């Protein structure tokens, strides 16, 4: 399959570690945050790009599209990198350069 | 030649969309495929040169 | 940041 | 992205696709600001590829874009190539984007914020809508 | 993209076995493929990379 | 899709022009030999390599595998590149390097 | 070629494989001496190519084989890209061939010798066996 | 030339 040729999105809600880890047990490591299972899947070609949340009226990044199923079911937990638990690596590396 | 070349390509299960090469040993050459960014198998090469010089004639 | 000069519809 | 909608154009404007120097898109990123991108480990980011900004429909020739030049790509060293872990990479544009209408920064968040499990959020990408 | 990056790619009638590139628009990136030696359509090209700058996107 | 590991051969029949010229019509030119057609086919690998003859006991160059059927049909006529149109020129150049 | 047989290792002695530098065969071709092969035009050999003498199996990485580099190629200059005539090209090769029980030359015609049609001929190679 | 030391054999 080729990828779409205009932008897409997809509303979704964010798990809990707990429920997370029904399907992907000790695979969920500290800097991940998991979304989805909600009937929509980021897939090949998505990675990197944003999984943003409302913050007092803004878009805030809160997750980094990472990794999921293989065949990017939409009934299973899409894993994002979670960027609270990287911000401030991002702000030590933005104040040095 | 290593019986990995022999595995089907692996995307794996991290979201992107990156060129690679693969030898196809019903073909007998390297081919490209679309994978994800992590956990490669060892059939996964970043040129067809790479590829034919690991897994030519297996 | 964060405040889109076009607003996004979500379905 | 499997089942889900296309955006508004420009609608999400720190969303950039990340290409090669052929303009094959690979992976996506967010601006943070002007100069620097966030993009995950995974995608192997390097200076020879490219930040697209301000793009909607990556089938038009004609759509105004911004194609920026990589300075310098910031990995974090502690991404792990076994579990996936810490996977974030930071591109420092070595031209400064312009911001417009279609193109600002995602705001970040603090390192103690709390997004309550069930929180209604959007991911965004040209990722397959099919696998 | 010009329209021959759609078509098939081409053996032809001579009886070499040398590989070339075509773009494969189902897919939306450049393969290899074996070409006999003469007659080359248009979608066939000796590197990836020149494949992918002349049909890219197609 | 793949060529054998050993080396092939087959027995096959000259065939006239004339009667190369009734698949092939004019496309055969004055450097071609046709041969086959008689069940066996060259085919995608084989090109350059020989079509011999016995000419007084000893094998003698008189085809090199060309072009034919696209898929390679046993039924129709191989054709060659004709040594003996060429062989002066391939003197010449030996004579010279 | 398709529908033929295998044939006695080493029987064809003067039988080469044209091969990339990595190994992948492409073409055949002919030993007419110690220190030149013809071949095809279309072939598109060039000196980054190797000639592989005394050859049986492909497939087997115990035979003793010469590889053999190849010092400067001669094309046809008549060779005619379009209707394919005049489809010839030697090479001339940097380290002459060793002559042995599987590697010798074919002999050559003269320019007017005639092989009647309906003659018996032999040809040989390692192309595919089905299309 | 033309005389293999192994000589061919042809079905």
């Amino acid at each position: 399959a080729n990828t779409p040729d205009r932008l897409q999105q997809a509303s979704l809600p964010l798990l809990s570690n707990t429920n997370c880890k029904k399907y992907w047990g000790t695979k969920i490591k500290d800097a991940m945050i998991c979304a989805g299972a909600s009937g929509v899947s980021s897939c090949m070609g998505d990675s990197g790009g944003p999984l943003v949340c409302k913050k007092n009226g803004a878009w805030t990044l809160v997750g980094i599209v990472s990794w999921g199923s293989s065949t990017c079911s939409t009934s299973t937990p899409g894993v994002y990198a979670r960027v609270t638990a990287l911000v401030n690596w991002v702000q030590q590396t933005l104040a040095a350069n | 030649r290593p019986d990995f070349c022999l595995e089907p390509p692996y995307t794996g299960p991290c979201x992107a969309r990156i060129i690679r090469y693969f030898y196809n040993a019903k073909a007998g050459l390297c081919q490209t495929f679309v994978y994800g960014g992590c956990r490669a198998k060892r059939n996964n090469f970043k040129s067809a040169e790479d590829c034919m010089r690991t897994c030519g004639g297996a | 940041c964060g405040v889109p000069a076009i607003q996004p519809v979500l379905s | 992205i499997v089942n889900g909608e296309e955006a508004v154009p420009g609608s999400w404007p720190w969303q950039v696709s990340l290409q090669d120097k052929t303009g094959f898109h690979f992976c996506g990123g967010s601006l943070i600001n002007e100069n620097w991108v966030v993009t995950a480990a995974h995608c192997g980011v390097t200076t020879s590829d490219v930040v697209v900004a301000g793009e909607f429909d990556q089938g038009s020739s004609s759509e105004k874009i911004q194609k920026l030049k990589i300075a310098k790509v910031f990995k974090n060293s502690k991404y792990n190539s076994l579990t996936i872990n810490n996977d974030i990479t930071l591109l420092k544009l070595s031209t400064a984007a312009s911001f417009s209408q279609t193109v600002s920064a995602v705001c970040l968040p603090s390192a103690s914020d709390d997004f309550a499990a069930g929180t209604t959020c959007v991911t965004t990408g040209w990722g397959l809508t099919r696998y």
